[PDB]
């Protein structure tokens, strides 16, 4: 019983003022609670126009590093909410729940609010029907095979979906099934970079790509996005 | 005063039969709460039962833990490995090449790629003599949240750590009953002592 967790975002437009009070939900069709370890495996993403998404909160309410203490996740099991204080005008983004518990990892639809490691990918890719694209990324700044490399696609005006991921040590490949016969990782540990060739190209592969780092431990939730490579078919 | 039995000077060697490496093993460790040399355990399947083990309190030569299928190989009684004698001359404790690379899927008893996951030694709390030497274990997880420093007799002149982080899967974090972080599993039962 592995069946797919969707994850269901409410509202997926939220028009606000500055100052006010906000509540976004984001509803599980699985609970995300590990009983060994009583903690939820689930995260917040906000992307604000033109940059990558960056991580606000891991494990239902640990923010990251350096989060301001107006963004506030809370809830349990199958339901969870991101409340934000007094927003700002520069809180104005989408917010996307994400779950880390079960294959394939999966994002909610988002909601629009509206009035040192690094990662270095690859040039943009203009490409025809039928060809193949692959796509580097770089790693600097912190031990490259303690950790995982994450693929998304996105779209503009749809939610980010999870290609899959790689252990960088040990070259062990998970896919989304989606992607079984799109996607295929690479990595090489000397140059601390990793690779996705995407191939048989068609229009609906025509996206922004990003590599997503996730660890261990406390730092199992992707962390640190890539700047995102565009990758256009004709 | 304890239930005593010998240990085994096998190594890495491959056994006759799966059939008859259990079943010696099984004979061997029942019931014994000191073994008086090697504690090798070694090519075991994935759902080799090792219920056996229980009452291992102490092993006076090494702990050697190699090439098995096997998820879990629970210890959880074991106290003190005395080093009297060494693994490669240099090592107490040794678990190495320790099965298949697995993702993050808790494993499907008949299907997942078998090998080692946790060593459950919650109550190891002294090596005498001799290092610790973790090698080439992909499901294995918790010997990097493990401080060996406390482990290690401050006679222990050899204390060393060569110890592989590498894996193929993601670790839980241990749980929160675990203070400080450090346990040999993700259960409550699993911190080290």
């Amino acid at each position: 019983q592995p069946a797919d967790i969707v994850l269901t975002q409410t509202p997926s437009s939220l028009p606000v003022s500055v100052g006010e009070k906000v509540t976004m939900t984001c509803k599980s069709s699985q609970t995300l609670l590990y009983s060994n370890n009583q903690k939820n495996y689930l995260a917040w993403y906000q992307q604000k126009p033109g940059q990558s998404p960056k991580l606000l909160i891991s494990w239902a309410f640990t923010r990251k590093s350096g989060v301001p203490d107006r963004f506030t996740g809370s809830g349990s099991g199958t339901d969870f909410t991101l409340t934000i204080g007094s927003v700002k005008a520069e809180d104005l983004a989408v917010y996307y729940c994400q779950q880390y518990s079960n294959y394939p990892w999966t994002f909610g639809g988002g909601t629009r609010l509206e009035i040192e490691v690094q990662l270095q990918q690859s040039g943009p890719e203009v490409v025809k029907t039928g060809a193949s694209v692959k796509i580097s990324c770089k790693a600097s700044g912190y031990s490259f095979t303690g950790y995982f490399i994450n693929w998304v696609k996105k779209n503009s005006g749809k939610s980010p979906e999870w290609i899959g991921h790689i252990s960088s040590s040990y070259a062990t490949s998970t896919y989304n099934q989606k992607f079984k016969n799109k996607a295929a990782f690479t990595v090489d540990t000397s140059s601390s970079t990793a690779f996705m060739q995407l191939n048989s190209l068609t229009s609906e592969d025509s996206a922004v790509y990003y590599c997503v780092r996730s660890g261990n431990y406390e730092e199992y939730a992707m962390d640190y996005w890539g700047q995102g490579t565009s990758v256009t078919v004709s | 005063s304890t239930q005593v039995c010998t240990g085994t000077d096998m190594k890495l060697r491959l056994p006759a039969s799966p059939e008859t490496h259990l079943d010696m093993l099984r004979h061997l460790y029942q019931g014994c709460q000191v073994v008086q040399g090697n504690l090798e355990l070694t090519y075991l399947p994935t759902n080799a039962s090792l219920s056996f083990l229980q009452d291992i309190q102490e092993v006076q030569g090494y702990v050697l833990i190699a090439h098995n299928q096997v998820r879990q190989v629970p210890l959880q009684r074991l106290r003190i490995v005395r080093g009297t004698q060494l693994f490669e001359d240099n090592y107490a404790l040794a678990v190495l090449d320790n099965g298949d690379p697995l993702n993050n899927t808790t494993p499907v008893t008949g299907a997942s790629p078998g090998g080692l996951r946790e060593l459950q030694l919650r109550s190891l709390t002294e090596i005498l003599k001799g290092g610790v030497l973790i090698q080439r274990n992909p499901q294995l997880c918790y010997q990097d949240t493990i401080l060996w420093k406390d482990i290690f007799h401050k006679n222990n002149q050899l204390a060393l750590t060569l110890i592989d982080t590498n894996r193929s899967r993601a670790c839980h974090p241990c749980s929160p009953m675990c203070k400080g972080s450090r346990c040999w599993g993700e259960s409550s039962e699993d911190c080290q002592s």
